[PDB]
């Protein structure tokens, strides 16, 4: 057996788009440029003395979506704006989209929760700001569909 | 060019596009006189029907039988014989019979309500429409009818309801005409013919062995399966010359021409994941009926057979006249295409600036990667070829590629400017066609188990 | 890429030297374009939509046939 | 002429498979391209979707890139 | 190896000296040749492949008998 | 002398090429009369065979066992 | 086979011609003028336990370029005062060019990092000075680009 290239193309940073109001965010942090995570599990387990299992599903989507910049890009002052600005109109949602290279996607509504601490320091600091979402179900945007149909049984 | 709104949409209600695929174009050898060309090609039934062929005709059963498989091509192409005259046999039994007819352009369903009774009927009704006796004519023999255009006209006549048969007769012989349809195009794979002759059909097997296409036929004949020492059917015809050609016994192949689907499954599979046809299921096919010995002899004669299994339908064991199966012919002819094309076009882009080929040691091992590109890889990945190490022979399956040194190559090849000798190696891998189990039942208590610890010797020490 | 391209001393006329003044400088760029007009194609299904065909394997890029 | 005049011979770059716009396919059949081919009259011929030129040849049989 | 020749002056027959042009000046050369045409062998397998000779003695070259 | 195709492939299904080696060929004196001369050389039992050489003759044997 | 001259002309180091602000350098050290580093690796590899290949482009162009001059040299001057100049002001930025004789060439923007250490002693001293660069892509200047529309398979 030979080792397969997972991929033709090469996973490209540069390529991961996020679009929050309609206007792309650029002055991405170092190491990571978003991380998004679930609050709740998809599907709780209750077990009976005997052994008898039984499941429920969880209708919690909602999610953190983490977002780091430098302390130097601009996109910190539009966020602080809005802040207030949602404070005092108050409507606080907004669309939020994610465009993936050579991974999964994510459209959905979603709004600022908690704004990252300032630190000044020797180096230029980093903001990871904390932006929600209605729902955390990352959605693809490949050749799949012509298998889920097959994996199914029982 | 002008464009009256910034934003503009066109709601289409109901109606889906379907994406581009990669396909082989299947060719159709019709008899006709609706267009000039000796080949077009069409990529829906609705652009057939708009060129005045007549719905339930050879051409349109084809077409629509092959658009409907889940691997079906996105053009089709449909050869052009010349044409005589056409029969409407009602030999059988029949209560409403309809037939559709057209004539320059003129679309007509006559009807009518013992065979020779319900034939002359509807030659009588023929002669009532005066479109049709201006521009065609009736007659009634027996049980057919035949009918005949006038020759400015052009005429088709399709199947409506009822049973009956639709033949076209036409003076042309397909080993006359296949040399001059595969001079105007060569970009077709698949072949199938409309006459149903032994002679067509061998010309045809013939034809296609010598320019490299993919024989197809159904045969509807009874004797398919005849006891096996009855070697009186085309299928055993073809088995004495040792041709290849992809046939099956069938009930309605003279009625709708099934080789569309067929084709519709295998158009667009492609060869170098070497999936077989066992089980693959064919809209508009029909399940075969007969019994045990019915489905021996046939399988005896090579005959395919579709059979509902499980409430489904399902072919079988996917056999050719030669006894090879399909998959390994189209496995050769995929590699025969592809490394040929994959060589010219690194070399004609290493011409096209200069700095050509040039045969020397120097030069000429640069083929083992381009070889090892294109075929001899994708078929790795995709599961085609096999590799490793055998652990019965002690033999290995990893691909090989040799190509002669210049010290080599004789004097006149160097004027011919030809290099020759060049040797590859491959092993095909294999799909799962059959399966045998074999179970077990304990009603009481199981005997105690022997309760030996020992590591199992390998075999017996005495050996002198 | 945009390009730039000077031209050496060896190559310029003496009648330049004396009216000191250089020529031939040449330089090359690509211009954008904004978005004017867009046409959409939407689509209405009311029934069940009819089943999908269940092809697994990758589409294959063009037909291999050809000489 | 285009395909020929800014060539080095020094290459021995010969015309075998150059693509040449502004020509059309030769059309003829398998025993039509023999008699051209024996009659040394150099066809253009469309493979795999695009035009190549063939065989380079002269009247007298000596391939053009010799001369 | 492309070899040159130049005859001395003792070979000049003495009608040259008056007409002052030389003569017999020899030059070769082994022109190259570029690739026109390509032939393949493939093979298939099926089955297992035969088990292949084990024999591991150096190829000899060619039969000793000889008279 | 002609070649329609720039490029051409046999697929020959199952058959593998061996290569040549070097050997001291033997020799079977057999009794028939298929053929004038006193000796020849074959290479496989194929052209044996196709020179009228009945399968199971005592030269049919020796070369398939040689 | 002979041997090939690989080149026409003869490299001559004067011909290296660094612009710093649209000035030419004068006064470089005995061996080696400047030297051109990447800090990063183009392109990473992930290697899975199955033996699937995965690869990520890296956007991080950032280099530093060495240049040694001798410390009687005039230009240790300019450097010196630009260094306190932009200390003050707060502005770092300022053209850089390189010329190559037979090589690869560069044009971007640069700035000085870390200034070189002195020493006194029986010969004259050298000085090695540090200068980032934005982008550390070495583009050439010759009749390349025929060619590359050649490589390309895969």
């Amino acid at each position: 057996n030979q080792s397969k290239i997972l991929t033709l193309q090469a996973y490209d940073p540069a390529k991961v788009l996020v679009f929050i109001g309609g206007q792309r965010v650029s002055g991405f942090a170092a190491d990571t440029k978003i991380v998004i995570t679930r609050n709740n599990d998809n599907i709780s387990v209750h077990a009976g003395v005997d052994g008898e299992i039984s499941n429920a599903l969880s209708r919690d989507n909602t999610g953190v979506m983490t977002l780091s910049l430098q302390n130097t890009a601009k996109w910190n002052g539009y966020l602080a704006q809005w802040q207030r600005q949602a404070n005092v109109t108050g409507l606080i949602y907004l669309p939020v989209q994610v465009e993936g290279s050579q991974g999964l996607s994510l459209n959905t509504i979603g709004w600022i929760q908690k704004q990252p601490d300032l630190s000044y320091g020797t180096e230029v600091g980093q903001m990871d700001w904390e932006i929600g979402v209605l729902d955390a179900w990352l959605s693809p945007d490949q050749i799949q569909g012509i298998a889920a149909g097959i994996t199914g049984l029982l | 060019e002008y464009q009256d709104k910034v934003v503009d949409v066109e709601v289409s209600l109901g109606t889906q596009p379907i994406d581009t695929v990669g396909f082989e174009t299947p060719m159709f050898l019709a008899m006709h006189g609706n267009f000039p060309e000796r080949i077009r090609f069409y990529v829906s039934t609705a652009g057939m029907v708009a060129d005045g062929f007549a719905v339930g005709s050879p051409a349109y059963q084809f077409a629509t039988n092959a658009f409907a498989g889940n691997f079906a091509p996105q053009r089709v192409a449909i050869g052009r014989m010349s044409i005589d005259s056409s029969k409407v046999d009602f030999t059988g039994t029949t209560e409403q019979v309809v037939v559709n007819i057209t004539l320059n352009k003129v679309v007509k369903a006559v009807k009518i309500n013992t065979p020779a009774q319900i034939a002359t009927a509807l030659a009588d009704a023929v002669t009532a429409d005066a479109d049709l006796t201006g521009k065609a004519t009736a007659v009634a023999t027996g049980t057919y009818v035949t009918v005949t255009a006038v020759s400015p006209n052009v005429v088709s006549v399709g199947k409506g309801a009822g049973v009956y048969k639709i033949v076209n007769e036409s003076s042309e012989t397909v080993a006359t005409v296949l040399p001059s349809v595969i001079a105007e195009n060569h970009n077709w794979y698949f072949l199938a013919t409309e006459a149903r002759s032994d002679a067509d059909i061998v010309a045809a097997a013939e034809f296609a062995k010598a320019n490299y296409k993919l024989h197809i036929y159904n045969s509807t004949d009874v004797d398919a399966y005849a006891p096996e020492n009855s070697a009186a059917s085309v299928f055993d015809t073809l088995k004495s010359l040792s041709y290849d050609s992809l046939g099956t016994s069938d009930a309605g192949a003279d009625v709708d021409f099934t080789e569309g689907s067929v084709i519709g499954a295998m158009a667009a599979n492609d060869p170098s994941y070497g999936d077989s046809l066992h089980l693959k299921t064919m809209p508009g096919m029909v399940p075969f009926a007969g019994s045990d010995t019915q489905r021996s002899n046939a399988w005896s004669r090579n005959a395919n057979i579709y059979r509902g299994l499980y409430g489904g339908g399902s072919y079988i064991e996917g056999k050719t006249s030669s006894g090879q199966y399909v998959d390994v012919i189209r496995f050769s002819h995929w590699v025969k295409f592809r490394m040929e094309e994959s060589v010219f076009a690194y070399m004609k882009r290493r011409s096209d600036m200069g700095l050509s080929m040039k045969m020397s040691d120097e030069d000429l091992p640069v083929l083992k990667s381009v070889l090892m590109n294109n075929p001899i890889n994708i078929g790795i990945r995709n599961g085609g070829i096999l590799t490793g190490y055998d652990t019965e022979n002690k033999v290995s399956y990893d691909p090989t590629i040799i190509i002669p040194k210049r010290a080599n190559i004789p004097t006149n090849d160097l004027a011919a400017r030809i290099l020759r000798d060049v040797k590859v190696e491959l092993v095909y891998n294999n799909s799962l066609h059959y399966v045998k189990i074999r179970a077990s039942v304990v009603l009481d208590r199981p005997a105690g188990q022997s309760t030996n610890a020992q590591t199992p010797m390998s075999s017996s020490a005495v050996g002198v």
